[PDB]
């Protein structure tokens, strides 16, 4: 009936509060906040980190 | 990690608590299996005592 909806159900896994990740389920974000996908550069610091423990897996 | 529920007739509301870091903590009988990987091959010299598999059985 002439009605454009596009809405997706999301779920939190963490937090970027300052430079580094954290998790927990909390700090819900208030109503008319902005999503701005994903870029490598956070996501790499999520998954590869800097340690002598690590393991490649794909 | 660190949390404990302690339910039982001695609270009022049995609840999860943030025990803090002891001191000075226990021995940990956890054994890493990618740095000891990480090392060269350990080369052992064989005293061959298998003496430990066998003169304990009983």
């Amino acid at each position: 009936k002439d009605e454009d909806i596009f809405i997706l159900t999301v779920q939190p896994v963490g937090i970027f509060k300052g430079e580094e990740f954290f998790q927990g389920n909390s700090m819900l974000p208030s109503p008319t906040e902005p999503v701005f996908l994903v870029e490598d550069d956070i996501l790499n610091k999520i998954f590869s980190n800097e340690k002598t423990k690590i393991f490649h897996l794909g | 990690a660190g949390e404990c529920l302690v339910v039982g007739d001695s609270t009022p509301i049995p609840s999860i608590v943030k025990l803090e870091l002891p001191n000075p903590e226990p021995r940990s009988q956890s054994i890493k299996f990618h740095k000891k990987w990480s090392e060269s091959w350990r080369t052992p010299s064989f005293e061959e005592v298998i003496m430990r598999w066998r003169k304990e059985n009983g």
